[PDB]
């Protein structure tokens, strides 16, 4: 699970 | 430069195609042809640059963590000497990379920023400034790292303190930087805490200015509230 | 060109790096580079030359399908004229992608073709030139039209007619071939009736060779099988 | 359901 930028 | 004969509105009707196609290096040439008719950009405008380049450098940076990975692996004990060519391909992903980091760069500061008076222009283009150089930190190892570091954390520091003052704490920019900078914190500056305590006093404030939004602005908000809660159930 | 400096095996190497980082450009360039080195390839290094230009002209034939279902409505009764934007869109990647087909194309020419002696490097080539003709083809829209479905179908014939005499009947590269030029058959050359003879007739065939194959073949050739199987059922 | 060509 890589962890949330804005995308 | 490539851009120049073409019309603003021709170049902006191609990025919109662009996107549909999938063809995000198209796009961001594009819009850099846009801004560099030299008026200021819309809100919808903000985003097509935005989406452009994100898409462009995310597949860069998705490339250069495989080879890193690689060329880590390869400098382990017991692994076998197989020449330069992993360092070589990894720098020339990474020289790509920067390339790409320096040109968003340079259309912030010639000239985004000075022209953004208004807080969701000046906050979201300085938010890009802060995400740009995060990119270039992920993959500095050198003298100016530190810098580089600095450079994003001063541009995402006045973004936040214009957002706190002129915006409300679930506008989608404040929350999206919010998440941002909290990435920063934890990954770049080492600072885990201070991702965390970010994160947490975000979607809390948010949370509490919700029942003031209608229906179509509950749910842009909550999306990105989601992302900091999938942060905090990562980190926590 | 720009890969003369770099050593055949360097850039053999670079190539399994670029597909592993997913970046199918400078996959196909390093390919380029190692066939213009003038030495004949091996399996694994025409399958490298194979993936690579496939997931390039994948991309830019995807794209311009969308690009071109934009264009169509465009032109429907009702629509509102939006200006030459589209169409110079769609002429963009459509002249990218006829270029990525010229250089395959070329590399074909000069000279693997006429290096290519064994049955499974010169209908692979073949296959190759028969791919390349049809993508053209499915731009196609002139005066060559019919010449180059023309270069396609002579392309596959002459692999089809080498294929059936020095390869079993389950060859991965028989297989695949079949299943192009079926598909050629059905959407180039307005015949799908020979589309799906050539289907029915290829699964067959290959049915009755499985029990001569061990486990991995079984495998590799029931996975073509398979996508035969799903053309006839879309067709049938 | 797009037809399949050899990937
Ligand atoms: C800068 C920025 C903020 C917010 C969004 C957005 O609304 N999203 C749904 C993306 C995830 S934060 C987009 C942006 F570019
Ligand atoms: C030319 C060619 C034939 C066959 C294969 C293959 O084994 N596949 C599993 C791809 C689907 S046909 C690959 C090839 F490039
Ligand atoms: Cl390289
Ligand atoms: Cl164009
Ligand atoms: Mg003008
Ligand atoms: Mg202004
Ligand atoms: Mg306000
Ligand atoms: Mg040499
Ligand atoms: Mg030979
Ligand atoms: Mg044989």
């Amino acid at each position: 699970r890589r962890r949330k930028s804005c995308q | 430069g490539a851009m120049g004969s073409m019309e603003r509105a021709s170049l902006i009707q191609k990025a919109k195609l662009a996107e549909q196609a999938e063809r995000y290096e198209d796009m961001a040439a594009f819009m850099k042809g846009a801004v560099e008719k030299g008026e200021e950009l819309s809100n919808e405008e903000r985003n097509l640059l935005s989406v452009a380049y994100k898409n462009v450098v995310g597949g860069q940076r998705a490339a250069w963590r495989v080879l890193s990975s690689i060329e880590q692996k390869s400098n382990e004990e017991g692994s076998e000497e197989k020449g330069p060519e992993v360092r070589e391909y990894r720098e020339k992903v990474e020289t790509e990379l920067q390339g790409v980091c320096d040109t968003v760069l340079g259309l912030l500061d010639s000239h985004l920023i000075k022209e953004a008076g208004d807080a969701e222009s000046r906050v979201f283009y300085l938010k890009m400034k802060g995400d740009y150089y995060r990119y270039l930190a992920e993959v500095a190892t050198g003298d100016d790292k530190k810098r580089i570091i600095d450079s994003a954390r001063s541009a995402y520091q006045e973004a936040m303190d214009i957002s706190k003052k002129e915006m409300p704490p679930t506008n989608p920019i404040r929350l999206g930087l919010a998440l941002n900078f909290s990435v920063f914190h934890y990954e770049i500056a080492n600072s885990p805490e201070e991702a965390i305590s970010l994160a947490k006093t975000t979607f809390d404030e948010a949370m509490a200015d919700l029942h003031t939004l209608s229906e179509d602005s509950y749910k842009d908000s909550t999306l990105i509230m989601q992302l900091l809660r999938d942060n905090l159930t990562l980190w926590t």
